[PDB]
């Protein structure tokens, strides 16, 4: 019932979906290789959303792995709980777009977007009823989001109504690790404005600040960045994975975060994030999750809210208190944060619980908002595109493999015309 | 069948009201549950062998609600006749009567009201409280004139701890003390004493207790209490109502403020060492020592006198013990006020304690008057008032609650008219 | 309840916050590292006042520990109870202002204001109903100062309505241990007579004095300056913490000595304070102390009160005794002590008593009285402002943060106002 198909695109996706896989074997109760041993019901009464009807007491992952290249392929398959996956769900390419949009959708992504279509085909027809897609990918890689492009067009024009969410990772713009990674971003969020319901934007800079200081670690590490998204993972998904005194799911989200449908971009939260020596003197209460909820510290996409105003904010919690609390607390974060709040969206924090907390926390919280704290980003993206395209550098790499001028044209005054809205609102 | 309600405000207040409690708890064989028809006066009837006391208690600090929450009678009280606050006045009279009175006074209002809706034989009100405390001033005050227009003429009854002469917890006592007196002025049926430094003293040479602690005056005003509503509890040959005391001593609406006594207090060893006879025990308590209000009665003329005889007592021995005190002119009266006594007498011996200062006795006097003395006190404390507020010390405590001095000045005046009125 | 927060600000106020820590540590039966062990329920029942609830059965204290350089910081951490602190609460500069004023309210204390205020904002919040705060810096250091100006500052900007008193140590007048202090104290007591409810000036030459004579010492030491510090800390706050047959809290006090608002200055006091072959032969009594509570040998903040006048007297008591024994000993002290006392503030005694002794003595003494021998002391740093501010000498390092002439000259202006006042009232 309600079974989700999870699509990989690029390193730091597949990544990112394997630490995924793990966590979740962790909250089913799911060994390396795939047999059951949880000690509830609940972790294995709603099994199948995530897992397939496997022989011999057995459950695989509902997960697509895609790359051009099988390097982290091998390396993903080699590490821990690789034997979970069938070798089939394992489809790679063998040249490489090398960071570069238009090679990893045109060049290299015409002999995978068959495979791609297959396989998410074969999910879907496989399961019972599929209540969306789930997909992860880095926007500053050429070929992930190429990949992320084409499949969620592919989605849009094959399963219209079902909807889905994007896990995109928007580069960091303190550092450029791509030079022709605004291009990327350019063409990942053209198509990203058109073929997706709602999107998630990630962004490297604020959990690697996150993990350095809420964390205190002097060794920050992709570990750490994908055990945070795996958490995130967990919270948004675990309303509909598990019983809750207030259900919910994916579609109750989008229908609570999406006013407009070009405007779909929110920025995911997770809470509480501490060390062995402040748990064990924090007060483990909801105040110190709510003066956690909203904060420039713990914070997901580097661009402070306090700037802009919030559109709404969802909040989901897992443990074992009384609900009255939570709506005072939702009242006084209104009460105290009013100028930092919208004034024409009364009561807008979406207040939802699932009763089972993760393994190994009695709370955790999620906090999904959306903020006009977007626009800065956008904004900064739309000028560095402008700054770079006006000395027409390293346009030679796009326009052999099909490009044009006046695409990339209508694609920056879509960009404009986004970020002009989100002005208006605001 | 009839019922009173009890009030207790400030920790002064709300030890009061438990150390009361206590005595009517132990009095009727209350198990500090509840279990084991005049008990029915303080505690009500629901369900099977039960009985709660008819009170609120409230303060704006919740230590001492907390300290009553504590003790082997949680079950006995029912939690929600208790309030906890947050915000302490801090010997503020402004800060209780308006910061935190103001929006705390309505669900006590509220549910007293309730505690008068299934008490239809409400014979009055019950307030205990201390002037030097900023809650027991202001919350105490507030409530007093709530009580007074959502009640009209019902009987009130005020049990208020004034600070001694020379004791004195807060320096701005005086502010407190002042502003509670005119604001509640018109509204105070009758208003008693209590001297905490008299209480020490008569502890420390009558009961010989050279180590007392604040369970003697919770009894000190438990004893009180039970000598004045043992006629509401118990039966007796001319049993005396709470109207008939604000009858006799209020003639005119200004002078309300009678001061209390009891006979005897002796302890166990010394109660061995002597048995009372009413001549003796009367003229022993009308001694001005004997008073526990730090004020020499025969400095001024006496209003009335009154007196609440408990236990096995003649009224021919009353009538002849009376007459003989008449006689002799270490006692003066008023020329407009000859005939002033009112005797009110009860079958009910006073009730003992086990661990306590008193001695369990089969009989016992309350010595009730409203002296001249007070005149003096309030003298004084008025001159204390003109001294630290000449300079306008600790006013600006009481501006930023928001108002200015004049309401000060002319309380100020009218506890001086008060004075003169004498 | 009634949750307090320490703030310390500069070396000497780190130490003394520090060992007020052990000190309450030890009232309240809380081991070097958390665990409670008293063998009372009155120690552990207001807990909450000082300590927070932390997981395991354990206790934190709630202190902030604030400085422009870390090496008090290690030093305390890696001191005794170093380990009931979580790391969070320490936030250091790197710099160090030098002991000026200027540097550290303005050019060091910029990248400094927005911790400290998130960290006290923390305590707040977390905390259920914070009754006030306590601060303890050095006048003169000068990032000491400016530190306790600063925080009192957004104190009173933020929590208007919460009172609070501050433990600033004034230089001593002997000795000019700084240069550029007279204007630490001068800035310092500007900003004082604006942004504090009440302020306790403790003087370092008399708690010397007393450490020698009184104690009885050949090598006094920053310890017993620190642990007369730490029986203070106790005398003011057990009627909060302890139970007590008159119970008291800060705003008890500060009703009880602030008549007019700028007259806000007092100098605490501690009793009994003898050795061990004295003690053993004195008198455990009232009397003992009582002539000791009015006496220029066991006095706190070098200014003779026989000189000026009183202007009202707070006593608290923790002991085994009643209470007209006080009220009648305040009355001989009056009747004595009636030229040294003020005739239009009647019985200006304050007497309360706790009655939860302190660990290890069955009675202990807190002074609380005010009299205009500040008078003194604040006359004579006017008058040494004036005579190193006439040669305008050592401006420049002030002048270089942003300084300015009639600023200092309105801050002069506000002292003399303020000794004017003070001598009207004498
Ligand atoms: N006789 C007597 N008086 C008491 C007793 N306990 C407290 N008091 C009175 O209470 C006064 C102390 O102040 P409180 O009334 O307790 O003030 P509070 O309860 O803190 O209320 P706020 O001042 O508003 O904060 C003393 O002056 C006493 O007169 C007691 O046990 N016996
Ligand atoms: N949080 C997180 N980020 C990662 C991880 N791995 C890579 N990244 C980030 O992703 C960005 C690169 O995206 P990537 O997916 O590697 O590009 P690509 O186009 O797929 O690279 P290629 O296959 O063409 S060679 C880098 O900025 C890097 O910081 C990871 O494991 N966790
Ligand atoms: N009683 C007491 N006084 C101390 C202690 N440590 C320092 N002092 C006093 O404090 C004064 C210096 O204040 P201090 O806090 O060190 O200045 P500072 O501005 O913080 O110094 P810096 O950090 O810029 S280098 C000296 O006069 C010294 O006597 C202490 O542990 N106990």
């Amino acid at each position: 019932m309600r079974e989700i198909v999870h699509i990989q695109a690029g390193q730091c996706g597949n990544q990112i979906g394997a630490k995924f896989w793990e966590i979740i074997s962790d909250e089913h109760g799911i060994d390396a290789t795939g047999a059951y041993h949880g000690d509830s019901d609940l972790q294995l009464e709603r099994i199948n959303v995530y897992y397939n009807e496997a022989s011999g007491g057995k459950y695989v992952p509902r997960a697509v792995l895609v790359d051009l290249e099988p390097g982290t392929m091998d390396s993903v398959r080699s590490g821990p709980f690789g034997q979970i996956f069938r070798p089939d769900n394992f489809v790679f390419g063998q040249s490489g777009a090398g960071n570069n949009w238009a090679k990893g959708h045109y060049t290299e992504g015409a002999e995978l977007v068959d495979s791609v279509l297959d396989v998410v085909r074969k999910e879907a027809e496989s399961c019972d009823c599929l209540q969306g897609f789930q997909l992860t990918h880095s926007l500053g890689g050429g070929t992930g989001s190429g990949m992320g492009t084409l499949l969620i067009s592919k989605i849009r024009e094959e399963y219209p109504d079902r909807i889905m969410n994007t896990y995109s990772v928007v580069p960091s713009p303190k550092v450029s690790d791509t030079v022709v990674e605004p291009y990327n971003a350019t063409l990942s969020v053209h198509q990203l404005v058109e073929n997706t319901d709602e999107t998630y934007c990630i962004d490297n800079e604020a959990l690697y600040d996150i993990c350095f200081r809420t964390l205190k670690l002097t060794t920050p590490t992709y570990g750490d960045l994908n055990h945070l998204v795996s958490l995130t993972m967990s919270g948004v998904t675990t309303c509909l994975r598990f019983p809750g005194q207030l259900n919910a799911d994916l579609r109750k989200l989008a229908v609570n975060m999406v006013p407009f449908p070009r405007l779909h971009f929110f920025m995911p939260g997770f809470a509480p994030l501490t060390s062995r020596g402040s748990q064990q003197y924090r007060a483990l209460t909801v105040p110190e999750l709510t003066q956690q909820m909203f904060d420039a510290k713990n914070m997901m996409a580097a661009c402070d809210p306090r700037h802009g105003r919030y559109l709404t904010v969802a909040a989901i919690f897992r443990g074992r208190m009384s609900m009255k609390e939570v709506d005072e607390q939702m009242l006084n974060i209104q009460n105290k944060n009013s100028s930092y709040f919208v004034e024409w969206i009364p009561n807008n924090v979406k207040t939802a619980v699932c009763d089972i907390p993760p393994r190994g926390l009695k709370m955790s919280a999620t906090f999904i908002g959306n903020s006009t704290a977007i626009q800065e980003l956008f904004k900064r993206i739309s000028e560095q595109f402008t700054a770079m395209f006006r000395r027409k550098a390293f346009l030679h790499w796009y326009t052999g493999e099909g490009m044009d001028e006046m695409e990339f044209t209508e694609a920056e005054s879509n960009m404009n015309d986004l970020v002009s809205e989100y002005q208006q609102y605001q | 069948m009839r019922e009173c309600i009890s009030i207790h405000v400030g920790q002064a207040g709300v030890q009061i009201g438990n150390a009361c409690w206590e005595l009517y708890c132990l009095e009727h064989g209350i198990q500090p549950d509840g279990q084991m028809d005049s008990f029915n006066t303080f505690f009500s009837e629901t369900g099977a062998g039960k009985h709660v006391p008819r009170a609120v208690f409230v303060d704006l600090e919740p230590t001492v609600v907390d300290e009553v929450r504590t003790g082997t009678y949680r079950q006995l009280f029912h939690p929600e006749q208790l309030i906890t606050g947050k915000e302490d006045a801090a010997n503020n009279y402004a800060r209780g009567h308006y910061t935190i009175g103001k929006e705390i006074v309505d669900l006590v209002l509220d549910r007293i009201r309730k505690l008068a809706d299934q008490c239809t034989g409400l014979q009055g009100f019950l307030i205990f409280h201390s002037f030097g405390g900023g809650t027991g001033s202001g919350f105490t005050s507030l409530l007093m004139e709530r009580l007074s227009v959502d009640y009209g003429k019902k009987s009130k009854l005020e049990f208020a701890i004034y600070p001694a002469p020379q004791v004195s917890t807060a320096v701005v006592e005086p502010y407190n003390s002042i502003l509670t007196t005119h604001t509640t002025l018109e509204h105070s049926d009758c208003a008693f004493m209590v001297d905490n430094e008299a209480i020490y003293d008569i502890c420390r040479r009558n009961l010989d207790i050279e180590r007392p602690t604040y369970t003697n005056l919770n009894r000190l005003i438990g004893q009180i209490v039970s000598s004045i509503t043992a006629s509401l509890r118990f039966d007796g040959a001319l049993n005396v109502d709470l109207t008939e005391f604000q009858t006799n001593l209020v003639p005119y609406p200004r002078i309300h403020f009678p001061l209390v006594t009891y006979a005897p207090v002796i302890s166990a060893e010394k109660a061995y060492h002597e048995q009372l006879s009413v001549a003796e025990i009367t003229n022993a308590c009308f001694e001005p020592a004997n008073q526990m209000v730090k004020c020499d009665p025969r400095h001024g003329k006496y209003m009335a006198c009154c007196m609440l005889y408990r236990g096995d007592v003649v009224p021919k021995d009353v009538n002849a013990a009376i007459a003989t005190i008449k006689t002799k002119r270490t006692i003066q009266f008023v020329d407009w006020c000859p005939t002033g006594f009112k005797v009110g007498i009860n079958y009910q011996p006073p009730t003992v304690v086990p661990g306590g200062d008193l001695a369990k006795v089969q009989r016992a006097v309350c010595m009730l008057s409203n002296t001249t003395a007070i005149a003096e006190a309030w003298a004084r404390l008025d001159h204390k008032f003109d001294l630290m507020y000449a300079k306008r010390a600790f006013v600006h405590w009481y501006v930023g609650e928001g108002m200015e001095e004049g309401e000060f000045s002319e309380a100020r005046e009218d506890l001086a008219a008060l004075e003169k009125d004498y």
